[PDB]
């Protein structure tokens, strides 16, 4: 089986950039395919046969290359270009896929809008206690959730998780849930979430006090 | 429409093994090679195998030979992929995908949505689905933010709407997290108009295929 | 010789393929 490098792994392209990824094969191939898969989704057809655009391609995408060095290159990056772009290759039996180049939309500044969750009612009724806090739609990724207990930090008992790059907006969407249990989530009263960023002025938090609403 | 159907998911116990269907519609299945690959993060896209459904001849690539069987049937235009005793290594998305035109050369013109194989010997576990409710808080806002908590499931995944498929706009629903216990948790929230908190009603629908569970629950408003 | 595609099993390419 041939072997297919692609790189950048990941390329970060500003709307409007114009970009491009390669393609190295171990041994030559006469041809190179392109398909573009967004999370969730299966890979769909880009290019075929190194230069063609598949049904539904725009203009601002294009291929070319020979032997063992290829490339898929973009005119005028959109948002909706966000994904993993995979190399494949059909010259020899098996034939092969390469890793893969992500790329991700350097768009401009966005603040998330944070809104923090106290535990339901029902939740209670069983003995667990969750408190989300929710970052929407920000850009860029990195962003400061820090969870405060009585007006002190806490760590480590608390998970994170992101959502992909929005296709439209380009932004993330985070959410952070502290978890304890009912006996220890009664000891404290106020609970909350401070989240910096560079997109807001300065950091701001969300806090709820435990019970009274 | 040329299309190739797969089931969503299928849960695999360690040791067994598990045959996929992929139907296929909007042309001939018979004069079309029809395509396995596997897909994992950390493997990436690999080429299972093809078979002919015109003449039953298949094509295997080595590394899943004693894996993989491929067969294929006229009368109902599916092919199959049988995976023997499946280990940990197996977890991954399998996709089926029809190749066509040898001329410049061949092309994955037809994809199936893929379907995500999850070997596990734990007990299928339905997920409590708990309110996140949109607090009144200091901030006047004119975009509150609503959500579901639907954790402690197994396995994965968890189809979470709003409204009966209603409601789509403003919604993300997260990518799930195995927790310490072994079980999976999610969070789905929508923002909408602040004003809307009292005259519209919001639901979030909860399915979990895999433990024949569906729950509705209703997140209420708090008057804070 | 052998290819990806079963379809080709039997095509006058990989018989003369065959013919090393």
């Amino acid at each position: 089986q041939i072997v297919l490098s692609q790189s950048p792994a990941i390329l970060s392209a500003s709307p409007g950039e114009k970009v491009t990824m390669t393609c190295r094969a171990s041994s030559s191939v006469s041809y190179i395919h392109w398909f573009q898969q967004k999370p969730g989704s299966s890979p769909k057809p880009w290019i075929y046969a190194t230069s063609n655009l598949a049904s539904g391609v725009p203009v601002r995408f294009s291929g070319s290359g020979s032997g063992t060095s290829y490339s898929l290159t973009i005119s005028r990056v959109e948002a909706e270009d966000a994904a993993t772009y995979y190399c494949q290759q059909w010259t020899s039996n098996p034939p092969t896929f390469g890793g893969g180049t992500k790329l991700e939309i350097k768009r401009t500044v966005a603040a998330p809008s944070v809104f923090i969750f106290p535990p339901s009612d029902e939740q209670l009724k069983s003995g667990t206690a969750s408190v989300v806090c929710l970052l929407n739609n920000f850009y860029p990724r990195e962003a400061k959730v820090q969870w405060k207990v009585d007006n002190a930090l806490q760590s480590g008992n608390s998970q994170e998780s992101v959502t992909e790059q929005d296709s439209k907006d380009s932004t993330y969407s985070l959410s952070s849930t502290l978890t304890l249990s009912k006996a220890d989530y009664e000891k404290h009263k106020v609970y909350a979430c401070e989240v910096t960023h560079q997109g807001l002025s300065s950091p701001v938090t969300k806090s709820f006090n435990r019970g009274e609403c | 429409q040329v299309q190739l159907q797969q089931p969503g998911a299928e849960l695999v116990k360690p040791g067994a093994s598990v045959k996929m269907s992929c139907k296929a519609s909007g042309y001939t299945f018979t004069s079309y090679n029809m395509h396995w690959v596997k897909q994992t993060p950390g493997r990436g896209l690999e080429w299972i195998g093809a078979i002919y459904p015109g003449n039953g001849d298949t094509s295997y690539n080595q590394k899943f030979k004693g894996k993989a069987t491929l067969t294929a049937d006229k009368s109902s235009s599916t092919a199959y992929m049988q995976l023997s005793s499946l280990t940990s290594e197996d977890s991954a998305v399998y996709y089926c995908a029809r190749s066509t035109y040898y001329g410049g050369d061949w092309y994955f013109n037809v994809w199936g949505a893929g379907t995500t194989v999850t070997v596990s010997a734990a007990s299928t576990k339905g997920p409590s689905v708990f309110p996140l409710a949109p607090s009144s808080k200091s901030t006047s806002g004119g975009t509150a933010a609503l959500g579901c908590l639907v954790k402690d499931y197994f396995p994965e995944p968890v189809t979470v709407s709003w409204n009966s498929g209603a409601l789509t706009s403003g919604v993300h629903t997260f990518p799930a997290v195995l927790q310490s216990s072994g079980l999976y948790s999610l969070s789905s929230v929508v923002t909408v108009p602040s004003s809307s908190l009292g005259t519209q009603t919001y639901i979030c629908n909860v399915n979990h295929k895999p433990s024949n569970t569906k729950v509705d629950k209703k997140v209420e408003p708090k008057s804070c | 010789c052998e290819p990806a595609n079963p379809s080709e099993k039997n095509s006058p390419s990989t018989q003369y393929c065959y013919s090393i």
